[PDB]
């Protein structure tokens, strides 16, 4: 998408009280103060594969340039064949 | 009346006596000129303008002898603040038209809300609008490229680097002119011009020939890509966002940008909130004239100006370095004097339903509009 | 984050919405976006707000024993809440309540984007082997030809093809052969829109931009071997850096000597920057992303595109178990739910610059570094010489 | 611009709501709350003119 | 509806709601800048040299 | 000309080395002018209409 649409968070579950409620707290104080967040993009967030493009930097192109020039070479071959008894055409007509 | 405006209508002082410059058009046609009165800053001098003409041709329809008089004050009209006694003030020709002064003075001062209820008004002569005067900067970019702007010292160096590649070919030479027919043989691989000479028939000769070829070939290349530099290019931000525009939504004093003192268009941005900002800090720095806004960005004097946006887009022809707006704002018209009541009113609304409905308008847009230089 | 000026004294005090605030005690008015959520705060909560001003330092940071700043009067107890943005340290986190998020923040760099494009050879990279894919085979290509001549030197031909495949440029013995004439056609138009294969490569060079520059995170090969680099690299914020702090906890490397690079002033930071007589600036990050935000000139550069460092967020803390304390995030779980913060970009976020995507353009001449592609070229003239004198030795048996 | 024109909503001659009517109008161009109404009718998808 | 003269003449009207006009449209298909633009480059130096 | 367009020219090289480095003078520069070519040719990418 384009941008950010109204940008929020969530997590473990909150409700009601626990001990666990100002301590979690302070385990997320650890969690971003620390880089085991940041760690964990290696886990999931920086595994990636698929590529980013913008513009189509297609330059690579050697697909589509066997495209043109692999059958131009069938226009090359074309004269081996082809000149090949057009060479024994006037030589064969004087043969 | 109304103030001298170029966009508007030509008027300047008259030529010897009771006399202006007479002139049919660049297509032939003899447009027609009347004389106003007013000083030089109280006497008559030479107005004309389509605009001004299609106030003649609105009398063409409905006749009423058409008496051309100047505006006294700079301003178009607003109800205005006194500086005391609690007494509401409308200014500028509209004040004329509470004085009366006038039949109906033409001017393109769009159509007031706050004017609304005080003055009457016709539907738009010409549709228009309101945005910020601006001067757009000079682009020139070039340069000698190839030469000027593609591997300054690096274009040499490899030079020379072709000398050691010559060099290296003569080390090829001796294993089985050296220097001389290679000075013509790889600076060729340079040029690519065909001297003709030849080229070595040794193993690692035509290798080379294939490596400085590559080389050169990716040289050329690299001209190229020089080329789509010199063409292709940033040009860089050009602002002129809108009244969305962030630069004028974060005042500061770099940007100098402001509008006509006492402006209808600066009356729209009068009863606002959001518009505060430039409502402070343009206020200070509005000046009264837009003919010193057409000097002042030929001075380039401020950041931005702001006056009648189609107004502008006529004046961009008047100015090489100017630059257009973004889009529309706040859009609205204005015409001549509309006020209290007048036999005129119904009819010249009819009048204006010719206008628009005949070309005379368009017709019109040669007489000003479809003039265009820049 | 926030603005303020004094009271205007023309109509004698303040104007538009600007909030007034003491200073030892002169009221003096204060405008931005965060006190305008303040402002949207009360809008529910209905709880009276009057601003004042800050002795020292920013928030509240241990000091001695205490914290030195804001929320050190809120050890003081000096306000039932307390205002500007900082994202709570996890130290801020203990000493007191805080806020939910106004706004992400993180840890960020940043410095001027000036030159640089593609690195050399790109064209070459545009290949894709298919150079060397017709390459050898119009090589064998031309060689059958060359034997069908019938009715070395057929190899010194093949070079000839060569030209025939770079730029022509040879003008060395055309064959006889007029049916291998027409074999020299094949690689005339073909060779020809190789040529094109050449222009095209060129436009992806000058399209498909990149707009790259060093970034590694917390450390870099320039930041985590901080005496190794030459020239100095700098990146850093003022004194008493809560971020910094943070760092100061992370690594040594700058906490240890960033103290050298260490500067004063806020947006003295982007002036240093004007001067670029360091390297790159730290500060936070969301508000250094209105640092790039507003910008006299395009220069700076986040470092990293925005790649999140240290990921936070600020608010407005109060003190422990306070009044307003339950509902308040609620106020801003509203706030964020009317989008008038995506209003308030307009008030603040928003930004002239903006533009992240687009990079602009790096055209300048060719570059030594660009020039490097001829280097990788010049390279193989020592290979061909151990091909030649090889077969000199070919010569000694 | 070909035949530069307008539209409205008309109502009898000399009607009640006639005087401050264009009024209304008036301010309703005052708010901006129209370039609002770019969203509700004008601004376009396609665009890009 | 943009009040026709005669629609004006008719009875009363409102003030401009939004601009209005004659227009026509058509697809835009296909055509390029006409041939010899190259040439147009050449801006006559390419007598001069 | 040759040398103005496209090399192309197989005739006659002029035994002039002084001439052949006037040769050399059109090289660079007329290279220069294919160029001309290049960037005209952008320009009729670039430059819509």
């Amino acid at each position: 998408t384009g941008e950010l649409f109204f940008r929020s968070g969530f997590g473990i579950g909150m409700r009601k009280d626990s001990p666990w409620k100002q301590q979690v707290s302070l385990s997320i104080l650890k969690s971003h103060e620390n880089g085991f967040m940041e760690d964990l993009d290696k886990t999931w967030v920086r595994y990636q594969e698929c590529d980013s493009r913008s513009n189509a930097p297609a330059t690579l192109t050697c697909e589509n340039m066997a495209g043109v020039f692999m059958l131009v070479a069938g226009g090359i071959v074309a004269g081996i064949f082809l000149i090949f008894i057009e060479i024994a055409y006037k030589r064969h007509k004087d043969a | 009346v109304t103030i001298h405006q170029e966009p508007f209508v030509y008027v300047k002082p008259t030529m010897s006596d009771g006399t202006c410059k007479e002139e049919f058009t660049v297509n032939g046609d003899p447009v027609k000129k009347v004389i106003c009165t007013g000083p030089n800053d109280t006497v008559p001098q030479c107005c004309y303008g389509f605009c001004i003409d299609l106030l003649i041709k609105l009398a063409r329809t409905m006749q009423f002898t058409y008496e051309v008089h100047l505006v006294a004050d700079g301003k178009f009209g607003t109800q205005e603040r006194v500086q005391n006694s609690n007494k509401k003030e409308w200014n500028g020709m509209m004040g004329e038209l509470l004085s009366g002064q006038a039949d109906m003075i033409v001017a393109p001062l769009t159509i007031n809300n706050e004017r609304a209820q005080y003055i009457e008004f016709s539907k738009p002569f010409k549709y228009q609008g309101l945005t910020i005067l601006v001067k757009k900067e000079i682009p020139r970019s070039t340069l000698d490229s190839f030469m000027q702007p593609f591997q300054s010292t690096l274009w040499l160096l490899v030079g020379l680097s072709v000398h050691v590649v010559a060099v290296m070919l003569y080390l090829l030479d001796r294993f089985s002119l050296t220097l001389s027919s290679a000075m013509w043989f790889s600076w060729g691989v340079l040029l690519n011009s065909g001297i003709g000479e030849g080229a070595p028939r040794s193993f690692s000769a035509r290798i080379l020939g294939m490596v400085w070829a590559g080389f050169a070939m990716i040289i050329v290349a690299s001209y190229t890509a020089n080329l789509a530099a010199f063409l292709v290019l940033d040009r860089p931000e050009e602002r002129i966002t809108g009244i969305n525009d962030p630069r004028l939504r974060n005042p500061s004093d770099k940007f100098i940008y402001a509008t006509v003192k006492q402006s209808s268009v600066d009356i729209y941005f009068r009863r606002q909130v959001e518009l505060s900002t430039m409502y402070r800090h343009m206020e200070k720095h509005n000046y009264e004239s837009a003919a010193e806004a057409i000097q002042a960005v030929r001075d380039n004097k401020l950041h931005a100006f702001i006056w009648d946006s189609a107004v502008l887009e006529f004046e961009a022809s008047q100015k090489c370095d100017l630059v257009t707006t973004g889009e529309l704002f706040f859009r609205s018209g204005f015409g001549i004097g509309m006020r209290k009541d007048s036999p005129w009113k119904q009819q010249v609304s009819l009048s204006i339903l010719k206008s628009h409905e005949n070309g005379f308008m368009e017709d019109l847009d040669k007489t000003w509009v479809r003039y265009q230089e820049c | 984050f926030v603005i303020v000026e004094s009271v205007d004294p023309l109509s004698g005090t303040c104007m538009r919405n600007t909030v007034p605030c003491q200073k030892r005690y002169i009221k003096k008015c204060c405008k931005g976006f965060c006190i305008d959520i303040l402002k949207k705060i009360s809008k529910s909560v209905k709880f009276t707000y009057d601003l004042y001003l800050v002795t020292n330092g920013k928030h509240g940071k241990k000091i001695n024993g205490t914290w030195n700043g804001m929320i050190g009067e809120v050890v003081m107890k000096r306000a039932y809440m307390a205002v500007g943005s900082l994202t709570i340290n996890e130290e801020r986190s203990e000493v007191v309540d805080f806020s939910v998020p106004f706004i992400e923040t993180g840890i960020s760099v940043m410095v001027s984007r000036s030159n640089g494009t593609v690195s050399p050879s790109a064209f070459l990279e545009p290949f894709s082997a298919c150079v060397w894919v017709m390459m050898f085979v119009m090589l064998l290509i031309v060689s059958a030809v060359a034997v069908f001549v019938f009715e070395f030197t057929i190899g010194k031909a093949i070079w000839l093809l060569w030209g025939l495949v770079f730029n022509n440029s040879v003008p060395v013995q055309n064959p006889k052969g007029t049916t291998s004439k027409i074999m020299v056609s094949v690689w005339a138009f073909f060779a020809v829109i190789f040529l094109a294969s050449y222009t095209a490569n060129l436009a992806a060079f000058m399209i498909q931009e990149e707009y790259v520059d060093q970034v590694s995170g917390l450390s870099d090969k320039k930041f985590q071997r901080p005496n190794d680099f030459s020239p100095p690299f700098r990146f850093g914020t003022v004194p008493n850096g809560s971020t910094e702090r943070n760092i100061r906890n992370n690594y040594a490397e700058m906490h240890a000597y960033m103290g050298k690079f260490n500067q004063r002033g806020v947006d003295d930071a982007l002036l240093s920057l004007k001067t670029g007589k360091l390297d790159a600036f730290i500060y936070d990050a969301a508000v250094l992303n209105y640092m790039a935000g507003r910008d006299e000139g395009c220069k700076l550069v986040t470092i990293g595109s925005g790649k999140v460092f240290a990921s936070t967020g600020y608010g407005i803390a109060i003190q422990k178990d306070s009044g307003w304390k339950r509902q308040v995030d609620l106020a801003i779980l509203q706030l964020f739910g009317d989008g008038e913060m995506e209003e308030l970009e307009a008030l603040w976020l928003t930004g002239i610059c903006h533009n992240e995507k687009n990079e602009v353009m790096s055209s300048q001449l060719d570059i030594d570094n660009m020039a490097g592609v001829f280097y990788m070229l010049g390279a193989a003239m020592a290979l061909s010489l151990i091909t030649f004198i090889s077969e000199h030795l070919f010569y000694w048996q």
